[PDB]
């Protein structure tokens, strides 16, 4: 273990437990969250509500006298935040939301909004839209590739396009798609619910080849320039093939992520399989299967991967750096593959600590500095430990199962 | 239970029978805001509910506050006249050793200042040592303060000697080993327990902090609130923390591993637990803030008894050496109970 974790809750420091400034915007966060980086070098957080009815954006670095803006929605998105996009254009956040109506939503944040005092926002700020009928074929799944065109992609297996003509309006441009006639195969049905070879990721490369990825992991690539699919991989052939089980991937997720022109596909063969070949011309290439070092079964599921330019490791023999965030419940995974030569056949798997010193020492007693005795002192010792916002939201847990304070000294609520 | 009134401008900080001594374990004294007061338990015809009542004897004047008091085995009684040697902490952060003839003091000794505790003293203790001979070699004091340090003072035949031991934290509690006077313990603040020889590294040190059963999690603060030794041999010790959590660990055969045995008291023990003088597996401890009293045996014997509620605040307690009366100070007063199943 080469690295150690730091956990950073953003309020500690303060008695508020929330931002004075938050504003609410409604138009006519703990499911999904991320960072992304703009033009003034300061970093956005956003977050989308388990319900995918609430987008909240703070600024990582000035959390609690920043501004929070939560965006209230009037229904949840067609497939939570796979049916969501957020990039800067021009001095904006853009975001679109497909809609579980079918509704495709556009948000138009100024970057000035995002770090003003204002509790107010002029101007259109949001455009509802009704381009397609999603009704007849549902989407799952929405890719940005420019501020005027992104595509589609449907849980039939089907892509739509969508051009901007002016700076509000969308078109679909279908692409050609004869994938559906295997349905003449006794072994098929357009009709049937399973056999769908939905896409479950996607990448944009040099602004022309769209890359996916299927449910049963085929690399397919489409030419932009020509709307026409130009490859169609079968990842799995390659390795040893497993007439017992391959898991075709059964929900979109970060399966694969590209730096320039590798590309590392993670496939399922209990759950352990980098695949990574290189892009070139469009011609994709494999190299190498590299398997993961997982046990305890492995129960482990993909959060995030992000593939790299090489880090300051203990083995200066690099060449690329695979960063894996793996999940099972809520305790986390984090890993580094090292890539040490252009063949990734010579690698090496590096782990490190996934829970921070602060909680090791109060799991295992190996804290002697805290100080002991009283009940209010425990009391002291947990607020200042924990944090206003976790120390509410556990007193919150407590009476909502009617579990209330004795006197000054219990210690059985204590332990609680 | 009997209650006998204390003086109406005497505060109350310490209370403590003296057992350590024979001759005198009907003597009680209680330091407060301007001395220390000598009172005498007699068994009256009474009825033999509480057979056990309380003489006030009489009142050494020292003009500041008594915090903490032990009695040391040079005690004596003739006729009649009352021979007293007390150890106690005063005011001024100076630890003092006391001798009397009833409320007169005849002499005193005081260590002060820079050659004393360096901040708050948090505990002393008394035991006297003999030669081969069997002559009053030494009498030695114990203290231990905020300071980090552990002082030990020897008062010999040639005059006194001066020792001071650094402490990784502040020291809260200290007590000599009964039946051998050459091994001592102090506590840490931090839960460190230390045995020592203080004739001679020092030789063991034990930790409750770690230990914590956290079926129930004892809290983030777990200030350790006392370290005692039991038996008569001082076969065993016992720790309790101001969180009511407690451990005990006997010395005897074969190897050992963990502590013998651990719980947890139904309240804080802000002034630690009172070992009983003559049943090793119970001692006593207060709810010192709402006057309440748990009896805790460490087989769990005990099953939750609580002999003592007060409707109000208690400020010390101790058992008398008989084991089935306990006399407790409280803010303006001093109370003998007794349970009757100890008898």
């Amino acid at each position: 273990a080469c690295l150690s974790r730091i956990d950073a809750n953003l309020l500690q420091y303060y008695e508020k437990p929330e931002p004075n400034n938050t504003v609410d915007l409604y138009v006519s966060g703990s499911e999904y969250s991320n960072c992304l980086l703009l033009s003034n070098s300061e970093y956005i957080c956003y977050h989308f509500s388990s319900r995918s009815t609430l987008l909240t954006f703070y600024p990582l670095s000035d959390a609690y006298h920043g501004k929070t803006i939560n965006i209230h929605l009037p229904n949840a998105s067609m497939n939570q935040r796979y049916t969501l996009t957020i990039q800067e254009v021009e001095q904006q956040l853009l975001v679109n939301v497909i809609l579980k109506d079918g509704s495709f939503l556009t948000l138009q944040l100024p970057l000035s909004f995002l770090f003003s005092s204002a509790n107010t926002l002029n101007g259109e700020w949001f455009h509802l839209q009704n381009p397609y009928d999603f009704t007849v074929r549902v989407p799952h799944f929405l890719f940005y590739v420019s501020p005027q065109f992104s595509v589609v992609f449907l849980e039939d297996g089907g892509l739509l396009g969508l051009k901007k003509v002016d700076g509000v309006h969308y078109e679909p441009l279908l692409f050609n798609d004869n994938s559906y006639l295997k349905s003449l195969t006794r072994f098929f049905s357009r009709s049937s619910k399973s056999d769908y070879d939905s896409v479950i990721s996607c990448k944009l490369f040099h602004e022309r080849y769209l890359i996916v990825l299927t449910q049963n992991c085929h690399l397919k690539i489409w030419d932009l320039t020509s709307f026409t699919l130009i490859q169609d991989y079968d990842m799995v052939s390659q390795s040893d093939s497993d007439p017992s089980h391959f898991r075709k991937v059964e929900a979109v997720g970060e399966y694969l992520s590209l730096y320039n022109n590798t590309l590392v596909t993670l496939l399922p063969l209990e759950n352990g399989l980098f695949q990574m070949g290189t892009l070139l011309v469009l011609t994709y290439t494999f190299q190498n299967n590299i398997p993961t070092n997982l046990s305890a079964s492995a129960i482990w599921s993909i959060v995030d991967l992000v593939l790299t330019r090489p880090l300051e490791l203990n083995v200066e023999a690099s060449y690329l750096n695979l960063i894996v965030l793996w999940k099972s419940g809520t305790a986390s995974k984090l890993q580094i593959l090292n890539v040490n030569d252009e063949s990734f056949k010579n690698y090496e798997w590096i782990e490190s600590v996934n829970k921070s010193l602060v909680d090791l020492q109060s799991e295992h007693d190996l804290d002697i500095v805290t100080k002991t005795g009283d009940v209010e002192r425990g009391f002291c010792n947990l607020k200042s430990r924990y944090g206003t916002q976790i120390f509410e939201r556990a007193q919150q847990i407590l009476s909502e199962n009617k579990i209330i304070m004795a006197h000054n000294e219990d210690e059985e609520y204590l332990a609680n | 239970s009997n209650q006998y009134q204390l003086p109406l401008n005497v505060r109350p900080y310490t209370t403590t029978w003296c057992s350590q001594s024979p001759s005198c374990s009907n003597l009680l004294a209680i330091g407060h805001d301007t001395g220390i007061t000598i009172y005498c338990a007699s068994e009256e015809q009474t009825p033999g509910s509480t057979g056990l009542t309380l003489q006030e004897l009489f009142t050494i004047q020292t003009g500041l506050p008594t915090l903490h008091l032990s009695f040391s085995s040079s005690c004596s009684y003739s006729e009649p006249v009352y021979s007293l040697f007390l150890a106690c902490v005063c005011q001024d952060n100076t630890v003092r050793l006391i001798i009397t003839k009833n409320e007169t003091i005849i002499t005193q000794h005081v260590l002060g200042g820079k050659s004393g505790h360096h901040n708050f003293v948090n505990d002393i203790d008394i035991a006297d040592v003999y030669s081969a001979d069997n002559r009053l070699a030494e009498q030695v004091i114990a203290s231990v303060g905020d300071d980090c340090t552990l002082i030990i003072w020897r008062l010999t035949d040639e005059g006194p000697i001066l020792a001071g031991y650094p402490l990784s934290s502040p020291g809260i509690s200290v007590q000599f080993r009964p039946s051998n006077p050459n091994q001592l313990i102090v506590g840490e603040r931090n839960g460190n327990i230390r045995i020592f020889d203080w004739t001679l590294p020092w030789l063991l040190t034990l930790n409750t902090l770690p230990l914590v059963n956290t079926c129930h999690s004892s809290g983030i603060a777990s200030s350790l609130a006392n370290v005692r030794w039991i038996g008569s041999d001082g076969s065993g010790i016992l720790a309790m923390c101001k969180s009511g959590a407690w451990l005990r660990w006997n010395l005897f055969g074969p190897k050992n591993l963990l502590p013998n045995v651990q719980g947890i008291s139904l309240f804080p023990s802000l002034l630690g637990a009172c070992p009983h003088p003559r049943y090793m597996d119970y001692f006593a401890t207060a709810h010192s803030q709402h006057g309440l009293i748990q009896l805790i045996n460490t087989y769990e014997k005990d099953s939750n008894s609580i002999p003592i509620q007060l409707g109000m605040p208690i400020v010390d307690f101790c058992w008398h050496q008989d084991g089935s009366h306990l006399a407790i100070a409280t803010e303006g007063s001093v109370l003998l109970t007794r349970l009757m199943g100890f008898t």
